[PDB]
RNA sequence: GGAGGUCAACAUCAAGAACUGUGGGCCUUUGCCUAUAGAACUUAUAACGAACAUGGUUCUUGCCUUUUACCAGAAC
RNA sequence: GUUCGCGAAGUAACCCUUCGUGGACAUUUGGUCAAUUUGAAACAAUACAGAGAUGAUCAGCAGUUCCCCUGCAUAAGGAUGAACCGUUUUACAAAGAGAUUU
């Protein structure tokens, strides 16, 4: 369905026609399974109209609450220093492609093409023990049957020492707030007040 | 409207003869051919290995005022074309029963939309006269009873007809029917002295 | 493939979704070339989610890096009101606009503390979160609109209108109604049968009586039978009053 | 016979002649597949293919099968499967046309559905009010290449063009109007020869533009109308009393 | 729209203006479930009523209609008046319509007419 | 006499069935997939004897349904035999 | 039988602080009183979702050439 | 093809093969739809004019219509979107007067 220039394909066209209303649903479920900058590549699950029309990825991402702050705070952290040890940081520019060049095919053009290297804050080997083996993980302990129910990816329950090197590992995102009397004004009802 | 349809009338001879058959109701499938108006099509098939799917084609309205099938636009009593129908019903009777056949797009989806049962049907859509029409029907059928040269062929006779019995009196032919100049010619000179031979 | 079936050729839609035109148009051909809100709001989703999938090619070609990708898509998710142009469709989603540009502001004093002034944050969950929240407000909105325009697209228009009555015809609305009303209490008051050609000649006594209210002069008609003046001089201080 | 051999490929797949037709107007439309901001009256040309009814019929996949249907590409001349077509590849004879009858008073030969109606200038598939069954050639200068050729040639050249694809009723080639009106035996072979004939050209090898016949419009197939000939009326009228007899002979058996 | 009444026993509103039909909207959904094309002229009148004559209009063209809601058609046409009918009124205990004209008043039985 | 007790129930189950399948008709022939929560919930013999089996097709979810549907102008015979007589009685202006 | 599923269907999820079943009595079924068995999930700085968007109608405003598109508070 | 048997043959000795043989498992896809002219999108170019109530130049809101187009539209635009500007005879009678005939 590159190039439909037949008698056939006339189903096809009005097929194209047809998804336009399930646009917006195929974009949200694209957008909210965009990798992370600390995963290379990630393979979604996703249904598609045989005639080629639309193609949804059909995925939910569920991930673990303290492992995704401790990962967004590593990555916060290289972020940070590799922006102070650059000196000149080369941003690049928009649009990224021409406006008459084709989109290139993934099967040519990318799929061949050994991927590169993530963000990945290096992590100690000894302080960050019990985290180091799995903590940039695309589901991190997607198979481990006792710190997680299973594949499905729904409930998680971890011991002490891993929790805490979370703790640790997660403090540029932590509240670290304490006490209830520091929102003495600044609390939901004041606000209403 | 559509909260009390009509029940189709497909004809036995489409149906065939398998006693059990399944057909798919799209409750607006294609548009009527003479009434160019929606109706919920049919597509039924004979047997279930058979090759090509029968649809129906007109409207449950279009079918009843000419008294006919939908998938065979044939008369549902008979079994025969309106065209031919309603030339029996006019040369007996004499009525000139021919049926009113509109263009004009509005003027088609106009007339379908009564229900006056259009020309020849109004006889064969009740058994008592399409019995006595049959009954005159046996009155008037009572009543009733290598080159060659051709010269004087009849002049409403066609060729095959004299291909035919050729065949029969055992090719090309060319036969200008004004001049009856029957340029007939074998394909060999033997099976012309054959023909000259059998006659 | 909708452009093509509308009828419009000389209109271009390359492969960033841009539309501009092959030639300079006629006004019969601009009136038949306006596309809706719904194709350019649909047409720059596109786009957007066009750029963040190049800058992550990107990333797979080894052109770019990983802090240089981040930093890329961080800026891409802060920038839609300079990078799309989707406020001029849908002027709502200036609130996600101003959204992500305060997102910005209390993500780098809290990056740019002791390290300076270039580009390179890349933090880009909170901006992300944003637009998400505001694609689920917009699929159902978008799928009533193209939904519109596909079927008018299939099935022509509902022959069916009918006006509203607003601001704009109501002024003549209540002379429509005035003058049914009036004809009807004149049609019952006959004692014949006023063959309707009649009708619409009695109602310019209503009309005249109304310009001589209006420039206060005292519409007297010298032939005039009495319950018939009875009738125009009731609807007529109906109208003034 | 055709019964024997299986039916030859006319033209390979990568032979076949591609979409994206002609070059006419400026800009390309994508959903109707044809040219825009144009300029377009003529549009026609010389079809390249053409069928050879002995060198080509055959049985096929689908006549083991039993279909009913006659190849529509078959016909036009470029038929790309050869042995392995769902329809039928040759000629219809009287055994096909007494398996179609249920089916030929709504669609036609090929399996195309009839409408109401023939067309502003009598095109394609037929109406099915009415069994017509005579064919209007024209076109005939075209189709020749402006070769003035003493028209009873003409009518012999149709003759022989038309002899291959069924049994022929009669054949009227007219003097002052460069047509001709073929009346075959059934409506299956007008069908089947007005599908195979569109487009082609009258010229055979030893015509001396044979190698240049490629060039200009090539020929008209379309049905012809009512004939105002009182001699053929009155003929119409004596076959449509013997049919009518015929079925009075059958519906009062059938009582 | 110049008139409305309330059926007593099937949640439906029945409205009518110069449109010369009438509309018996469903109240819940809010669409114009079944309209009622019989008249020639605008509407003046329709009253509700629980058995079968279910709905009794009275338009400007000097008719009385008593329509079938189930079927789509009239069951009885009115037409001793001579001029629009304007007003109308159903009788608390008697299951009886009263109709008035320019200056004639009549009474009719409903379920026969 | 005023309609009895039994006949305003009865009048008033049919009719409300009758408004019922209207609704509902309405409701499943919109493009709105919302409206199928609000709605509120074969075999015939083509001849003197044939036994069919009435299936129903489940279409594509984006080709257009009801494929037939379009926007018509449409005028309409009005026609009756019920001649309906008009039963009336019998320089100023 | 055991573990598991980014598998499906069907019930159910916001209310006298609030659920269902059963036996006995009173009224004449509903309901009231009395004795009994069980209640998963959600909820008290109140709610399934330590997350948070958009649409309609009617009021009150703000930009002010008019309508879309809008400014930002309220009720449904 | 798998599995449970039931016989023969090779080594046999209770296994392992070749072979015949009864049972079990598994059981009807797809088409409303064929691949360039002949079964149906349309605009655009050259030529003429250069927008309604006007003496002249304009703002508009409507209406009726088997005309619609752009539009998410029940909003609003399309020259006030446009067409509207023509053809017009019988519910025909009463009184009086002047000539023709009986
Ligand atoms: O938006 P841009 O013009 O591209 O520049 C913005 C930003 O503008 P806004 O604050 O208006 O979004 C600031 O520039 P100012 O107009 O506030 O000076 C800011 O500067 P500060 O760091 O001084 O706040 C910062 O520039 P920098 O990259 O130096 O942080 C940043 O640039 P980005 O666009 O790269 O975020
Ligand atoms: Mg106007
Ligand atoms: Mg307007
Ligand atoms: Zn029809
Ligand atoms: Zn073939």
């Amino acid at each position: 369905h590159s190039d439909m220039a037949s008698k056939m394909y006339n189903t096809d066209k009005k097929a194209f026609l047809g998804a336009l209303k399930y646009l917006p649903h195929a974009i949200l479920k694209l957008l909210e399974n965009m990798p992370h900058p600390w995963e290379q590549a990630k393979e979604v699950k996703v249904l598609y109209h045989t005639s080629g029309a639309i193609t949804f990825v059909n995925e939910t991402p569920r991930v673990i609450e303290p492992v995704y702050t401790a990962q967004w705070s590593a990555t916060w952290i290289a972020m940070r220093r590799e922006k102070r040890d650059r000196t000149h940081f080369k941003r690049m520019r928009f649009p990224p492609f021409d406006d008459d060049e084709p989109p290139l095919s993934y099967e040519q053009h990318i799929e061949n093409i050994e991927p590169l290297d993530p963000i990945n804050l290096p992590l100690d080997s000894q302080d960050d023990e019990y985290v180091k083996d799995w903590l940039y993980d695309s589901r991190p302990l997607e198979e481990d049957s006792k710190k997680v129910n299973g594949t499905s990816y729904k409930k998680w329950s971890f011991d002490l020492p891993e929790m805490s090197n979370l703790y640790r590992l997660s403090t540029p995102l932590r509240d670290e707030v304490t006490d209830k009397n520091y929102y003495y004004l600044f609390d939901k009802k004041s606000f209403f007040n | 409207d559509e909260i009390n349809e009509p029940p189709p009338n497909i004809c036995e001879q489409c149906l065939g003869d398998e006693a059990n058959i399944r057909m798919t109701k799209i409750p607006q499938g294609s548009e009527c051919k003479i009434c160019t108006l929606p109706f919920t099509l049919y597509h039924f098939k004979t047997s279930k290995r058979s090759n090509n799917i029968i649809k129906t084609l007109i409207c449950v309205r279009c079918a009843t005022q000419r008294n006919i099938c939908q998938c065979c636009m044939l008369d549902s009593r008979w079994h025969i074309p309106i065209q031919l129908r309603d030339h029996l019903i006019s040369l007996v009777n004499e009525e000139n029963v021919m049926t009113e056949e509109a263009k004009n797009d509005m003027m088609k989806r106009f007339l379908s939309l009564k229900n006056v049962k259009l020309g020849g049907a109004q006889i064969t859509s009740d058994p008592s006269e399409a019995d006595n029409i049959v009954d005159k029907l046996k009155n008037i059928l009572l009543r009733a009873t290598k080159s060659f040269f051709l010269y004087n062929i009849d002049a409403s006779i066609p060729e095959w007809k004299i291909t035919d019995t050729v065949s029969q009196l055992l090719l090309s032919l060319i036969v200008n029917h004004k001049a009856k100049c029957g340029g007939l010619r074998f394909q060999s000179s033997e099976l012309g002295e054959r023909f000259v031979s059998k006659i | 493939l909708l452009i093509h079936r509308k009828g419009l050729t000389y209109l271009h839609l390359d492969y960033n979704f841009n539309l501009k035109p092959t030639k300079t148009l006629t006004t019969k051909e601009r009136k038949k070339s306006r596309l809706g809100n719904s194709f350019h709001l649909m047409r720059e989703l596109l786009k957007m989610m066009k750029l963040i999938v190049d800058t992550h090619v990107q990333f797979r070609l080894g052109n770019v890096d990983a802090f240089q990708l981040a930093d890329g898509i961080h800026y891409i998710l802060n920038h839609i009101g300079q990078l799309t142009g989707i406020y001029r469709y849908k002027y709502k989603v200036m609130h996600q606009i101003r959204a992500c540009k305060d997102l910005k502001h209390i993500i780098y004093y809290k990056f740019n503390k002791n390290l300076g002034k270039g580009p390179g944050c890349g933090f880009w969950q909170p901006a992300w979160r944003v637009w998400l929240n505001f694609l689920r407000g917009t699929i159902p909105l978008l799928e009533r609109y193209i939904g519109n325009l596909i079927t008018r697209q299939f099935e022509g228009r509902s022959n069916e209108i009918v006006k509203t009555t607003t601001k704009q015809r109501l002024d003549a609305y209540y002379d429509l109604e005035l003058r049914n009303s009036v004809m009807d209490d004149i049609l019952e008051m006959m004692p014949e049968s006023i063959r309707q050609k009649k009708a619409r000649t009695i109602l310019q006594h209503l009309s005249e009586a109304w310009r001589c209210w209006k420039a206060n002069i005292p519409w007297d008609v010298p032939g005039m039978p009495a319950p018939i003046k009875k009738i125009i001089e009731r609807y007529i201080k109906s109208k003034a009053d | 016979s055709w019964r024997d051999k299986s039916a030859k490929v006319q033209v390979k797949e990568s032979e076949l002649p591609s979409s994206i037709p002609a070059q006419t107007g400026l800009t390309f439309n994508i959903w109707y597949n044809k040219w825009s901001q144009g300029f377009a009256g003529n549009t026609r040309f010389v079809s390249p293919f053409a069928l050879q009814p002995q060198l080509h019929s055959g049985k096929t996949r689908g006549d083991n099968d039993g279909q009913l249907f006659f190849c529509l590409f078959f016909a036009k001349g470029m038929c790309c499967l050869g042995p392995k077509c769902e329809y039928l590849h040759h000629i219809p004879d009287e055994e096909d046309i007494g398996k179609l009858a249920l089916r030929t008073e709504v669609l036609d030969c090929f399996g195309r559905e009839k409408f109401a109606d023939y067309r502003e200038d009598m095109g394609g598939i037929g109406s099915f009010r009415k069994k017509n069954k005579t064919l209007y050639v024209g076109g005939i200068d075209g189709a020749l290449n402006s070769k003035h050729l003493k028209p009873a040639q003409i009518e012999s050249r149709i003759r022989f063009v038309f002899s291959r694809l069924g049994d022929i009723d009669r054949i009227r080639y007219v003097e002052s109007k460069n047509c001709g009106f073929v009346k075959f035996k059934y409506q299956a072979n007008a069908e089947f020869a007005k599908e195979a004939m569109s487009n082609q050209t009258l010229l055979l090898p030893s015509d001396k533009e044979w190698d240049d016949r490629r060039e200009g419009t090539g020929l008209l197939v379309k049905w012809a109308n009512e004939d105002p000939d009182p001699a053929a009326q009155k003929r119409l009228q004596e076959e449509l009393k013997l049919e009518s007899l015929n079925m009075m002979v059958h519906l009062i058996n059938n009582n | 729209v110049r008139t409305v009444s309330i059926h007593p026993t099937l949640d439906l509103i029945a409205t009518a203006g110069r449109d010369s039909v009438i509309k018996l909207w469903d109240m819940r959904t809010r669409i114009p479930v079944i309209t009622l094309v019989g008249h020639k002229g605008p509407i003046n009148q329709v009253q509700c009523t629980p058995v079968d004559p279910q709905v009794v209009s009275s338009s400007t063209d000097a008719t009385v209609r008593l329509w079938d809601v189930v079927a789509g058609k009239t069951m009885k046409v009115l037409t001793h008046h001579k001029r629009s009918v304007r007003a109308t009124a159903l009788h608390p205990k008697e299951f009886s319509v009263a109709s008035a004209c320019t200056d004639d008043i009549r009474s009719w039985g409903l379920a026969e007419g | 006499p005023l309609p009895t007790k039994a006949e305003i129930q009865e009048c008033t189950a049919r009719t409300k069935s009758y408004i019922q399948r209207l609704v509902n008709a309405k409701l499943a022939n919109s493009n709105n997939r919302a409206s199928s929560r609000y709605v509120t919930e074969a075999n015939l013999l083509l001849n003197n004897s044939h036994h069919i089996e009435v299936v129903s097709k489940q279409m594509d979810p984006l080709l257009p349904r009801f494929v037939g549907k379009k926007a018509r102008k449409v005028v309409a015979p009005t026609e009756n035999d019920e001649v309906v007589p008009v039963l009336h009685m019998d320089n100023e202006w």
